[PDB]
RNA sequence: UUAAUUGGAUUCAACGCCGGGAACCUCACCGGGGGCGACGGCAGGAUGAAGGCCAGGCUGAAGGUCUUGCCGGACGCGCCGAGAGGAGGUGCAUGGCCGCCGUCAGCUCGUACCGUGAGGCGUCCACUUAAGUGUGGUAACGAGCGAGACCCGCGCCCCCAGUUGCCAGUCCCUCCCGCUCGGGAGGGAGGCACUCUGGGGGGACUGCCGGCGAUAAGCCGGAGGAAGGGGCGGGCGACGGUAGGUCAGUAUGCCCCGAAACCCCCGGGCUACACGCGCGCUACAAUGGGCGGGACAAUGGGUGCCGACCCCGAAAGGGGGAGGUAAUCCCCUAAACCCGCCCUCAGUUCGGAUCGCGGGCUGCAACUCGCCCGCGUGAAGCUGGAAUCCCUAGUACCCGCGCGUCAUCAUCGCGC
């Protein structure tokens, strides 16, 4: 199953709120920004992170 | 003499030719590259000789 | 060929280091390093009671020379003795301490207590001891003791953190003591940080 | 007029050092280099049964040793041939030179 | 059964297992013959202790011992303690390592709260997941180890690099065919294009679209794509239990032997044979057997070694011997497959067990007890009762090859 695991959830909320105004509805500026605001080394992570705050944009978006 | 009574014989072939380095055993010793050690002595020095288990 | 070359040095080492583990015991051995030099070979070795390894003005330095010379392959050696860096995060070390405070007639959780102390106060990130042996009775027993934050499965466990084993021989048998610490500077997969 | 160089280790990086090393000596310099080439990876693999006894069922270690190769070809010159000469390699890498 | 046929393991989880393919060694068993007591003390001892030998008996053979007398100078097992060594006992005295439960989803802690107490709660309910994996509700609120993450390899693309790897285009020479407009093959200059080798980077996120579910967690189905929903195959096995296996790999307590249970040498045995069982190989034929001819690999290994190339021999093999410490030289022009001819459903031109004669190789030694070649010989077997095993994709079946073991020997193990 794909069930997203919690430290990337974690992560991915505290940079949603620090800086709303920096993620789009795109998967690759979202996938760039992540790159540059943490210190993630691994390819795979950073991917995983970037998705579910491209949901979290989508979502908050819409307002739930 | 008296000590002749006690010296082995010094063969070149079989498996009375070859001692593990570390324990002196007869029997299951690996020859590959020049190694001289038993499989229970080689299995416990490996990862300091290098060796690694990728898969 | 080349595949020759470097298993034959790899065994040379291994047999020195074993030699030594089990001959400068009481000097509380951390290790060596062999360079090779166009002149000969630096041998330094590591250890916390250097005057133990250099025996009464000289007398066993040369001792060691001589026999490392005759009964191993190295090539006009030279031994320098020098301080471990960090005793407190050296796994080994601390087996062969605690193995010793057995052997002088300590209970054993007193010594597993104090050298966990001793170890997260000098800062590590976790520590486990297991002792195990025929313990209070003749029917064999294993303990453990643990605190603080240690990998076990995967990678990071294999690259890590530092392990250790010692035997401790008593007038009823031998005891066997397993140490495993985590350095401070060890930093997990899943810990990732927010870039202010 | 040109001389071989072969470097040998078990570590990556430490080639990559050395190999870099030459690189940025050559360039400092008017010299024309061979790049260093990659041979091929030599790999030693030994498979042991895991159990002391011979009871219970049959599983296998499987250890590799990996050493990895690089060549470079250079032209002999006096000035740049003492530099690459002067300088010492970590005690995990091997270099040989000849000349041809 | 035997002088001995040395021992361990018995449902899964013993029985091509102990890396166990034992001629000697290994070796622990059987017949026989030799050798050994640091350190203390007693006899003794330069009026020479202990120790060593040309010849010849004893002997399987032996200055082992005896006969015959020569050599050597200081300690002394003829006596008492003690010790070395022990594949001798105990895995139910232990360490370390390994199998199984089980790569299952479990095992716990801080504080609070419930119960006189052992205990309980959290860890329960609903939906969800490969997963105590998640989302909501809850006298619980929060944490730790395991799961996941992580590490190695495979599949697609880009940059760097051009030898010992590669040869497409362009050029020179030589040799062939339909006589050469055209088409081939070698060699040299020359290049890094293509393949390959190996460092770095890109790429896949349930990201996009439509449904179901709760509007959450997720699930189902589509596009685009080299790849689609742990992308595929591996490494890593939590707290504990199993008085599971191992003291006959090494480490180690206790008990024993300690002039034999220690250390050597010779010859035997582990290879015996009314019989029960496990795992395989070869077959019972045409979905074939034989004879001649034609095709296409990958992994690995080599200096106590790999050996091209030439010569001799019917074969197995023999005599010389370049190059190679190896992307260079060598092992190394696989088999199943395809084409032509013979055999036509038969114990046969199926099968190849058993035995006779002759020739070779390794080794100090081939009878017990090795492997190879030529001619001859020609057993059971005509598809298998009751039962029962393995496998979901480049997988199963079918086919050969490399390495380990190794002086010689592969119906095995691990890989291709
Ligand atoms: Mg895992
Ligand atoms: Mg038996
Ligand atoms: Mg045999
Ligand atoms: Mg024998
Ligand atoms: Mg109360
Ligand atoms: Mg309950
Ligand atoms: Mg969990
Ligand atoms: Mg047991
Ligand atoms: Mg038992
Ligand atoms: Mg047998
Ligand atoms: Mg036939
Ligand atoms: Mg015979
Ligand atoms: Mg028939
Ligand atoms: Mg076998
Ligand atoms: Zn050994």
């Amino acid at each position: 199953g794909k069930i997203r695991q919690g430290f990337i959830k974690r992560v991915a909320r505290e940079l949603f709120n620090k800086y709303p105004n920096e993620f789009t509805r795109d998967f690759e500026h979202n996938k760039k920004k992540v790159e540059e605001l943490t210190n993630v080394t691994s390819k795979k992570i950073r991917n995983r992170i970037a998705g579910y705050i491209t949901k979290l944009v989508r979502m908050k978006e819409e307002g739930k | 003499a008296k000590a002749d009574y006690n010296k082995r014989k010094p063969r070149k072939f079989g498996k009375g030719a070859r001692r593990c380095i570390r324990c002196g055993q007869y029997g299951p010793i690996i020859r590959i590259h020049g190694l001289m050690l038993c499989r229970h002595c080689f299995r416990e020095v490996a990862p300091k000789l290098g060796f690694r288990k990728y898969e | 060929a080349i595949e020759r070359y470097f298993i034959r040095e790899a065994v040379k080492e291994m047999l020195i280091d074993e030699f030594l583990e089990k001959e400068l015991r009481r000097a509380g051995y951390g290790g060596l390093d062999i360079k090779k030099t166009p002149l000969g070979t630096k041998v330094i070795i590591f250890a916390a009671n250097p005057g133990y390894v250099i025996g009464r003005g000289g007398r066993r330095i040369r001792e060691l020379t001589r026999i490392l010379e005759r009964q191993f392959g190295l090539e006009n050696p030279q031994i320098d003795v020098q301080e471990i860096k960090n005793p407190y995060l050296n796994a080994k070390v601390q087996a062969v301490r605690i193995a010793q405070a057995l052997e002088r007639g300590i209970h054993f959780r007193r010594a597993a207590y104090a050298a966990m102390r001793a170890i997260m106060s000098n800062g590590a990130r976790g520590v486990e001891i297991r002792i195990s042996g025929k313990l209070t009775g003749e029917r064999a027993k294993s303990v453990r003791f643990y605190q603080g934050y240690l990998a076990k499965v995967g990678n990071p466990a294999e690259t890590l953190v530092s392990k250790g084993y010692a035997q401790a021989l008593l007038k009823l048998g031998v005891i066997g003591v397993k140490v495993a610490i985590m350095p401070p500077d060890a930093r997990l997969p899943d810990e990732i940080e927010i870039i202010e | 007029q040109k001389a071989r160089i072969k470097l040998a280790s078990t570590n990556v990086r430490s080639l990559e050092e050395v190999a870099n090393q030459i690189k940025q000596i050559a360039e400092r310099t008017g010299v024309r280099m061979s790049g260093p080439i990659p041979l091929p990876t030599k790999r030693i693999r030994i498979v042991t049964r895991k159990s002391p006894d011979g009871e219970g069922s049959a599983t296998f270690d499987r250890w590799e040793l990996r050493i990895h190769k690089r060549l470079i070809d250079i032209e002999a010159d006096e000035r740049a041939m003492r530099q690459i000469m002067r300088i010492r390699v970590p005690e995990d890498v091997t270099i040989e030179i000849e000349l041809i």
